[PDB]
């Protein structure tokens, strides 16, 4: 009875975008909590868990994410960057350019 | 104007336009 690595300063999940993925992570790896800097590989996640995770990202966010992105961004704070681009993909690219050029 | 345009811009701009887009519902989905 000793697993994972020693914590000193756990970092709570961010609002609804970050906590959304974080909630599912501990259920997949059967872990305690998920910190924004905790790496899936240190926590107990392995390649097969990344495969199922992608499948959840697909239904949770209604987008098409690839497993490579999940491994490339092994933490909550990094993963959101992929959701940002993937979410925009469901919106129309023609009307998007009109909003884009008008942004701050 | 195509999907690669949005993936060519950096995250700072990516989330900026995404917010305006979601707020304006130009082609958003409520499914």
């Amino acid at each position: 009875d000793h697993s994972s690595v020693i914590t000193q300063e756990y970092a709570a999940p961010q609002g609804e975008i970050e906590e959304q993925l974080a909630d599912i992570w501990q259920t997949i790896l059967k872990i305690d909590r998920i910190g924004r800097y905790d790496n899936f590989f240190e926590l107990g996640g392995h390649s097969l868990l990344v495969l199922q995770l992608q499948s959840r990202i697909n239904e949770i966010f209604d987008v098409d994410i690839s497993i490579q992105q999940l491994f490339a961004h092994p933490s909550i704070c990094q993963l959101e960057e992929c959701i940002i681009n993937a979410q925009l993909l469901q919106f129309d690219a023609d009307s998007l350019q009109d909003i884009y050029k008008s942004m701050e | 104007m195509n999907n690669n345009e949005l993936t060519s811009l950096p995250l700072a701009e990516r989330k900026r336009l995404l917010e305006l887009a979601k707020a304006a519902k130009l082609s958003r989905q409520h499914y």
